[PDB]
């Protein structure tokens, strides 16, 4: 038999191209290889997670090293308002003349392309100031990607393999990792910005040639340990100062200006700094409360086991969960990809309204870029926290160890919730689309005047309740005789209140009806996507038509067309399903936050406010009207520098429409085609001297959704990747 | 007579008297009453 | 395949012999650019479908807006049938034991068993829309079109 | 006011749209005859133009900058400035129909359940019991109220089929 | 080879038998059912997976299960 | 009841030939045979596709799996009421018999077989699939 | 003289039934001692348009 896949006899032994397919598929599934053992497999995902961790920093080293090699971040910083960043060098020997041309800008060498990523921003906000500073940092990555790399193979040797008790030592982990990780890691941060980054911001280099003979604050540590903290926030910078020079510079280290830097239009860097202090000693005091070594510290089995209400409301409470979480990688895993799934969603928020890297905000299409990116990372991680919520049911759940506690109750009630969510999203949608339709029609029949449009009173009062002033609510922060505006008037509401009532600035937009229609429809998609995903895991176990799912695993094809039929019924079908809700409604967000800050871009925001309240007005002044640069990249009478979008539009929707091709038509018509090709190739002379060893077969049923589902993906983000960038850098850039 | 009766009583045939009548109750309202978009 | 050919009328009569006469010649309504752009792919996205729908995404507020109406209308029954092209009864022979739960529950539970459509219906659903709507798209954006310039 | 947003009748944008509207009418009618049949429907269509803008005005809706009405959803601000009609007076008008067509649904499925053949009974309606269940649902809040308090509404957890967990 | 078992709430119906298309299943006498007789799988080296059995067995729930598993050419249900 | 023994000279039906018949896998892994007595010369239809006529008495016929002999056998009986029965070959000349495996079909009870795949047990008193977890392969709690 | 009465009504409490926790007619016990005398008729069908299934004695209960 085949060697490959090494870890699956059943796979080995299949005489037909499924054994390719399928042997690529399962190569991380641990769980599943031949002669798996639970201590076999914590070292292995141990292995595994140096693995990434080593990629990641040499990722990172190789954006470090192409800017400084290939960059013009030399030149960037001097004038970051009026230049272009370069990411990498172009040498692709199919270009022509007219294409290297185009390509050449921003005073290289020769085509390059232009960064979108906002590297530059961060790095020359953090105190880069020089290519050789980023030379430096590249080979110090790539140094930290080795040793990783190394700590992989030295935990895999006979002596270093850790039992498998120690992977399962969950009080010690977490008192390190929220101590340590997080808390001396933002320490060290705090000491970075305290140290280089705000002297670098003042005009004065410390480097490691001289930073052991400056002094980050006039007073060296006597406030610190005289406890007249106080001194360290005295004579900031002022609003005067020019990032990067000592002109209007300051002298504190620890500030709570709580505003916008003036010039830079993004974060005071003595906030950033005294914002990691503070967590800093939050997370190391945090770390000091779970049971170790030193008979002092909570269990974290007493504290679960303890809470449970006495009436009985939540039966057995969470007695028993200790076990199913500690036990369980799937519920870990679970946990982790939708914290971090919501974490992602609210970078993405925070980072275009709070903007903290230097010129950021007037470079649009890394805004537009940063937002879009990890809105969409964030939604393809809150699919895999359900997916791997419902693989948790089916192999880990055991019911007799969770009898009685919140988990069992869940599925007691599933009927309960799957009902209540399909009625939210009926309702959702109905009035949604509905009134969306209602005011198609009267811009149809030219009565603007007869649509429906509800200010969004209820988000508008907390504008109000923040320091927006524009709506006359006259409410806590807005109102300049309570009590919450007369306590922080000497610390952060200054600068706050300033920052929120500019208008140019995307620090709590104005809105109005055009966004009432819009939130409504995001609240749809979060509904219907947690209805797919929680309905395929809730009925992973099993069901009616299917009271024995778990018995066939997470993912199979069908239970065949009896029973009335059963296609897509396995909870991995439902992720399925999920994906593309997923996309939907992250496409909505998308859509809804690069038009709202286009018009805002061009001053133009009535655009918005009047089009955005009816469909006709999305597709003809957002889609139709912005395509018009990107679809003339090339044209009969040449091409510009807008080409390579242009063809990545188009390439996108190629992508997407070839995926149609594996969701509509099913394996039963490629199987029989397939078989008219053997035909075909063993009859014909002089061809048929050539053989297969692996059998042709059609794709199978599971694997065509799979493949069909990723066409699909791959083709959405790069059709409105292209269109996104085309789109936001030749309106601005 | 008493099957067709029985025919008009079908769920098609009902569903179209109904919503005729419904669809024809708005359109008057509305055409009595054109443009309504507050109680008052 | 029909989807091309009444393309690629549409653009070659427009371009190559429709057009107004006067004294120094023939005009045509796109003026004769079908012979350089119909040969790239983006030459009919940008020259063809994106330049000629300006009529039908103009046309609320005037007697043709009835037109825009339906071709939003039927890129929506389009995009709608991928549901049931997309999927499959068994996801949703179990979305409606739940459905059936509430009514149950509530003692309104039909007599008639509710059942999820079979194999073959999901099928015929799903490609009866995908036609309509994408069929409709091009009724309203050619006669929205033709009718405007024409 | 409310919002930052003003009352229609003194919004400019406001009287300015009507105006937009008219010349647009106004402009097609003159290719026409003084009493032609165009020529009526075209100054019918005017005259609803002109009562619709008085009466949105009149009953004391908010504009925008936009110049076009805003609904008041919050009860608590609708019935401060006297915006009930909008969206809340509405929101029990429109439930005491759904209510009455749902209650009235559930009280004919139940009758016909005690039928010897009640699916003959849902494609071939009986359409002199829906008659009569059709005026009787006018008190459906009444009755709906009724059955909750005597425990009558829900059906026991034990009566309901469940899969297997 | 997939995997084709019979549960004990089987009456002897032969219709999973009758049905099946490799002549994988067959009936065994048996004295835990009115028919004396229960479904039997001794060929299942030859099921490819149809479930024809499946959609054929009267109890509730199922009596005869497949589950597919690893394949084959048999399994696969390939000529060539 | 004894096993049958195959005749490879036994007469085959009027057939032109089609493009659906034998592969190389005939020649390289297995093939099938089916054999029957006609009672008189008739029409049928080949699985692989067109018409061919039973010659009378024996007939046999080679197909390429296991699905065609039996889809043929189907239609002999229900139609032609003929008792076909067919075998495994293999490339080395081995002969293997089957279908009836005993001489009686299996719909019909026979005394003398052995119940295989047989659990006393119904679908619902299947163990979780946590407690059949990692016992060196993906194991259905239906297999133990 | 094993079992309910025929024409009685029972409750299902097979979890993996079809009709599970629900009520049908008892159409006849077997008393030869085999494993699921008991035949129960619904007048709702399940998935596979069956309305007919067998049942142990402890799997089925007097309607209430
Ligand atoms: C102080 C001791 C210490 C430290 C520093 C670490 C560190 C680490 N451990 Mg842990 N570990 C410890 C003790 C420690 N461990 C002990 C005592 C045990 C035994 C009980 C373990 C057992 C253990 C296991 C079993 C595993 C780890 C793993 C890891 C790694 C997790 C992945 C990672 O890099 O996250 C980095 C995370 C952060 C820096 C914080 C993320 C969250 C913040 C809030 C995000 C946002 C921050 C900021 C805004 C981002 C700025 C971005 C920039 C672009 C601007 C990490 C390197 C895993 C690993 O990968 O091993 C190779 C792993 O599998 N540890
Ligand atoms: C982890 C970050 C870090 C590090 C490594 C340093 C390092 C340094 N700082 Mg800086 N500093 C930091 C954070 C950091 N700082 C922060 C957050 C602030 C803002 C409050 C400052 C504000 C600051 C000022 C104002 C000054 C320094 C100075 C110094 C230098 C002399 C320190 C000395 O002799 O202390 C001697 C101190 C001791 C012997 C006792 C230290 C006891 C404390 C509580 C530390 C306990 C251990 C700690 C928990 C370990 C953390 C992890 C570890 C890996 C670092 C030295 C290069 C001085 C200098 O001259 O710089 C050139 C100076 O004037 N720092
Ligand atoms: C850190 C998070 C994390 C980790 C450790 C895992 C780990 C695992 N997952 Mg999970 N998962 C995650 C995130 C994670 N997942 C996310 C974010 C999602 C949502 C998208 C999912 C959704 C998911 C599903 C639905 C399933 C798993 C499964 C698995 C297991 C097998 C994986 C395998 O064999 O892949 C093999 C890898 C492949 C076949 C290829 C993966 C790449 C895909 C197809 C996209 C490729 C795009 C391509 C690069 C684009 C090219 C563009 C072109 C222009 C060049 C394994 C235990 C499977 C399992 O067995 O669960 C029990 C399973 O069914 N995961
Ligand atoms: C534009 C495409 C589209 C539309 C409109 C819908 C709509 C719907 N999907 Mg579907 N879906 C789609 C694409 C779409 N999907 C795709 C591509 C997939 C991937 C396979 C899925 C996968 C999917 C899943 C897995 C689920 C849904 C669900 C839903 C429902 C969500 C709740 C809702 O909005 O209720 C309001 C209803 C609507 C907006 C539907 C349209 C209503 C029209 C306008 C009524 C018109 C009536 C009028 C009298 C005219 C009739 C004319 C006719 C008689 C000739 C809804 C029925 C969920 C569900 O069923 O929840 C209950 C669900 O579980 N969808
Ligand atoms: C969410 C869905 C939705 C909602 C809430 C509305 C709401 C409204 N629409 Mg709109 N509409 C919708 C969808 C919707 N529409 C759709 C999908 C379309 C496309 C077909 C339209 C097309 C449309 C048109 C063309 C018109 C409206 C109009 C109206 C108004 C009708 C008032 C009326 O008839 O009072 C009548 C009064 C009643 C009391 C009716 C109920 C009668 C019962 C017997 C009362 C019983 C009481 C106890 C109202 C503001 C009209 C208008 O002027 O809007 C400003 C109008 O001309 N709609
Ligand atoms: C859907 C949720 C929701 C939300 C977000 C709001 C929001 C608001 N309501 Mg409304 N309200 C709602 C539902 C809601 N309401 C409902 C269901 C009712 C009953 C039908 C009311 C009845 C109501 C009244 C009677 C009043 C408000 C008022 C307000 C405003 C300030 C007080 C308040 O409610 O704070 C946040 C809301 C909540 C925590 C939810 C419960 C709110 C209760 C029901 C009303 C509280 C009134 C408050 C004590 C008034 C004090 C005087 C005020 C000037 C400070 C604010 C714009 C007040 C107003 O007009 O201010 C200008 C006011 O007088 N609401
Ligand atoms: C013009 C032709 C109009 C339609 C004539 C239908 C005649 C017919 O079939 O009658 C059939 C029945 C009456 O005729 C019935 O025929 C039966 C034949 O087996 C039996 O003989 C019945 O006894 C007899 O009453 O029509 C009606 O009862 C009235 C039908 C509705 C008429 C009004 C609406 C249509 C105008
Ligand atoms: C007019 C004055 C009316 C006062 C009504 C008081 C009701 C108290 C709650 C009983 C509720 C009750 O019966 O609790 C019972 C149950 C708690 O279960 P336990 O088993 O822990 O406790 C049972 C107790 O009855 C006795 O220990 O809680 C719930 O079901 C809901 C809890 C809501 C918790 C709300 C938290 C606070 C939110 C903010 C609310 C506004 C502030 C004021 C109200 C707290
Ligand atoms: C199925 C399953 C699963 C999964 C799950 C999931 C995936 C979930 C998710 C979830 C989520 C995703 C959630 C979220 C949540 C959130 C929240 C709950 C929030 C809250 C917040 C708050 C409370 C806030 C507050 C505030 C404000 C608002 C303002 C000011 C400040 C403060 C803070 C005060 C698991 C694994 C378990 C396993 C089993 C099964
Ligand atoms: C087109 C199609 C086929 C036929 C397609 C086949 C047989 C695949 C042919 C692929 C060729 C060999 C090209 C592959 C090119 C890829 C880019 C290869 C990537 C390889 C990775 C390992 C990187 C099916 O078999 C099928 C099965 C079930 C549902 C739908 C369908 C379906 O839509
Ligand atoms: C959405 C969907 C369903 C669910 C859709 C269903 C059950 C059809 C719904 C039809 C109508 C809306 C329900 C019946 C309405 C009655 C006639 C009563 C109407 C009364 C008045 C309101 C007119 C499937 O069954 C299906 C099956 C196979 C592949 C894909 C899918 C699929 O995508
Ligand atoms: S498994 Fe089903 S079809 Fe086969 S004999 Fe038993 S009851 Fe009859
Ligand atoms: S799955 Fe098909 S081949 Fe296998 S036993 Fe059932 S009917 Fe026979």
């Amino acid at each position: 038999t085949k060697l490959f896949p090494k870890f699956s006899q059943g796979l080995a032994q299949d005489p037909t191209t499924r054994r390719i397919w399928y042997g690529l598929a399962m190569a991380h599934d641990f769980e599943s290889h031949d002669g798996m053992t639970e201590e076999n497999l914590y070292q292995k995902i141990f292995a595994s997670h140096f693995g990434q961790l080593s990629i990641i920093f040499l990722w990172t080293s190789g954006n470090l090293f192409h800017v400084a090699w290939q960059g013009n971040f030399e030149q960037w910083v001097t004038d970051p308002v009026h230049i272009r960043p370069i990411a990498h060098a172009i040498w692709d020997p199919h270009f022509g003349q007219p294409a290297v041309e185009a390509f050449t800008r921003g005073g290289a060498s020769g085509p390059v392309n232009i960064s979108t990523s906002g590297v530059y921003q961060w790095w020359y906000t953090i105190g880069m100031r020089t290519n050789q500073d980023l030379y430096v940092g590249s080979v110090f990555l790539a140094l930290v990607s080795a040793i990783f790399l190394f700590a992989g193979w030295l935990h895999l040797q006979p002596n270093f393999q850790p039992s498998l008790s120690w992977f399962k030592d969950a009080e010690s982990r977490l008192n390190h990792h929220l101590s340590g990780l997080f808390g001396v890691s933002s320490l060290a941060w705090t000491g970075h910005l305290v140290h280089v980054a705000i002297p670098e911001s003042r005009g004065q280099h410390v480097g490691w040639d001289n930073f052991l003979s400056v002094l980050p604050h006039p007073q060296g540590l006597t406030p610190f340990f005289t406890g007249n903290w106080a001194a360290y926030a005295q004579s900031p910078d002022t609003a005067s100062h020019v990032f990067g020079t000592a002109q209007g510079s300051g002298q504190a280290i620890l500030t709570f200006l709580g505003g916008f830097h003036p010039q830079t239009q993004s974060l005071w860097l003595t906030d950033m700094a005294h914002h990691h202090l503070a967590i800093a000693v939050i997370f190391i005091v945090a770390g000091h409360m779970y049971r170790t070594n030193f008979g002092i510290g909570h269990r974290m089995q007493a504290i679960l086991e303890a809470h449970t209400p006495p009436s009985g409301s939540l039966g057995a409470g969470h007695k028993g969960l200790f076990d199913t979480v500690n036990n369980s990688l799937h519920f870990q895993l679970g946990l982790a990809l939708a914290s971090v799934g919501t974490i992602t969603s609210l970078v993405a928020q925070h980072m275009y309204s709070l903007p903290p890297y230097a010129f950021q905000a007037i470079d649009f299409t890394t805004q537009a870029a940063l937002y879009t990116h990890h809105q969409y990372i964030a939604g393809f991680i809150m699919c895999g926290a359900f997916a791997h919520g419902a693989i948790f049911f089916i192999r880990d759940y055991d019911p007799e160890q969770n009898k009685g506690n919140v988990l069992a109750r869940m599925l007691d009630h599933k009927e309960a919730l799957i009902s209540h969510l399909s009625w939210v999203s009926l309702f959702l949608g109905f009035h949604t689309l509905g009134l969306y339709v209602h005011n198609d029609v009267m811009q149809a029949f030219g009565t603007p005047e007869k649509q429906i449009l509800i200010e969004p009173v209820f988000a508008q009062w907390i504008q109000a309740a923040h320091g927006k002033a524009l709506y006359g609510f006259d409410f806590l922060l807005s109102s300049k005789t309570s009590a919450a505006f007369a306590n922080g008037q000497s610390l952060w509401l200054p600068g706050w209140l300033d920052a929120i009532n500019n208008n140019q600035n995307s620090l709590f937009l104005t809105i109005g009806p055009g966004d009432f229609l819009v939130h409504h429809a995001i609240a749809l998609g979060l509904h219907t996507t947690t209805l797919i995903l929680v309905k395929g895991a809730l009925d992973a176990r099993g069901s009616k038509l299917m009271p024995d799912k778990k018995d066939f695993g997470y993912s199979f094809p069908c239970d065949g067309p009896g029973r009335g039929g059963t296609c897509d019924i396995s909870a991995y079908d439902a992720f399925y399903l999920a994906v593309f809700w997923m996309l939907n409604t992250i496409g909505w967000v998308t859509f809804y936050w690069h038009w709202k800050h286009l018009t805002l871009w061009q001053g133009n925001v009535a655009q918005f406010d009047e089009s955005s309240t009816y469909l006709m007005g999305w597709l003809r002044d957002y889609l139709w009207l912005n395509s018009s640069q990107l679809i003339n990249g090339y044209n009969p009478f040449g091409m510009n520098s807008l080409s390579v979008w242009a063809w990545t539009f188009l390439f996108g929707h190629l992508i997407y429409a070839t995926g149609f091709m594996f969701l509509i038509s099913w394996r039963g018509y490629w199987q029989e085609l397939i078989e008219t090709l053997v035909w075909a190739h063993e009859k014909t002379p002089l061809a048929n001297l050539v053989y297969w060893k692996d059998k042709p077969v059609a794709l199978s049923i599971v694997q065509a959704r799979l493949v069909g589902l990723a066409h699909f993906s791959v083709g959405y983000i790069f059709t409105y990747a292209a269109f996104l960038i085309a789109s936001t850098s030749g309106r601005f850039g | 007579m008493k099957d067709f009766t029985t025919y008009l009583s079908t769920a098609p045939v009902i569903a179209t008297i109904w919503f005729t009548f419904t669809a024809g109750l708005l359109i008057e309202i509305n055409r009595y009453f054109p443009d309504p978009l507050v109680f008052s | 395949s029909l989807s091309i050919v009444i393309f690629h009328f549409s653009w070659k009569m427009q371009s190559d012999v429709w057009g107004t006469v006067t004294a120094s010649g023939v005009s045509h309504i796109t003026g004769g650019n079908f012979a350089q752009s119909a040969n790239t792919i983006n030459g009919w996205l940008r020259d063809f479908l994106w330049a000629q729908s300006s009529q039908v995404i103009q046309s609320y507020g005037s007697a043709l807006s009835a037109y825009g109406l339906i071709f939003l209308g039927a890129h929506f029954v389009w995009a709608f049938s991928l549901m049931f092209l997309f999927s499959g009864r068994g996801y949703w022979q179990e979305l409606i034991e739940s459905i059936v739960w509430a009514h149950n529950k509530l003692k309104v539970a039909p007599a008639i068993q509710p059942r999820a459509l079979s194999i073959t219906q999901g099928r015929a659903v799903g490609v009866a829309h995908y036609l309509l709507g994408g069929i409709a798209t091009t009724w309203s954006f050619f006669l929205a079109r033709i009718i405007s310039v024409g | 006011d409310i919002a930052g947003l003003t009352p229609c009748s003194e919004s400019k944008a406001y009287a300015k749209l009507e105006k937009k509207e008219l010349k647009t009418l106004e402009k097609r009618l003159k290719q026409y005859e003084a009493d032609s049949a165009p020529a009526v429907a075209l100054k019918a269509t005017m005259e609803r133009t002109k009562a619709r803008f008085a009466n949105y005005a009149k009953a004391g809706l908010l504009c925008g900058n936009d110049g076009l009405p805003h609904l008041i959803a919050d009860p608590g601000l609708a019935l401060k400035y006297g915006h009930a009609g909008e969206v809340f007076i509405p929101t029990f008008g429109f439930l005491y129909v759904a209510g009455y067509i749902g209650y009235v649904g559930r009280q004919y499925l139940i009758a016909v359940k005690g039928e010897a053949k009640p699916t003959d009974k849902e494609i071939i309606i009986d359409v002199p019991l829906a008659t009569k269940l059709a005026w009787q649902g006018a008190g459906w809040p009444l009755a709906a109220v009724q059955e909750l308090q005597r425990g009558t509404l829900l059906e026991k957890e034990e009566n309901i089929t469940v899969s297997p967990r | 080879a997939h995997i084709v078992k019979i549960y004990d709430t089987c009456i002897g119906c032969t219709q999973c038998v009758r049905a099946c298309p490799l002549d994988v299943l067959e009936m065994v006498p048996w004295d835990g059912c009115k028919a004396s007789q229960m479904a039997s799988a001794p060929r299942t080296e030859d099921c490819v997976g149809c479930k024809r059995c499946e959609t054929a067995c009267p109890t509730d729930f199922l009596s005869v299960r497949v589950y597919l598993g690893s394949e084959s050419t048999r399994s696969m249900g390939l000529s060539y | 009841w004894t096993v049958p023994t195959l005749n490879p000279d036994t007469p085959s039906p009027i057939f032109g030939g089609s493009t659906g018949g034998l592969l190389r896998k005939a020649q390289t892994e297995e093939f099938y045979v089916i054999t029957w007595e006609a009672k008189k010369e008739q029409i049928f239809e080949m699985p692989t596709g067109g018409a061919a006529i039973m010659r009378q008495g024996p007939n046999l016929l080679k197909f390429g799996k296991k699905e065609q002999c039996l889809a043929l056998t189907t239609q002999l009986r229900n139609k032609f009421k003929l008792t076909p029965c067919f075998y495994r070959v293999f490339p080395d000349g081995k002969v293997q018999y089957l279908h009836p495996a005993d001489g009686v079909y299996p719909e019909k009870v026979n005394a003398g077989r052995v119940g295989a795949n047989q659990n006393m047990r119904r679908i619902g008193q299947n163990v979780n699939p946590i407690k059949v977890k990692f016992s060196g392969r993906m194991m259905s709690p239906a297999e133990i | 003289e094993v079992g309910p009465k025929r024409g009685s009504l029972v409750k299902i409490l097979r979890p993996e039934s079809y009709w599970f926790n629900q009520v049908g007619k008892v159409v006849s016990v077997d008393q030869s001692g085999v494993r699921y005398p008991v035949v129960v008729r619904f007048e709702n069908q399940n998935y596979a348009g069956v309305t007919t299934n067998n049942y142990a004695l402890d799997e089925v209960v007097a309607a209430k």
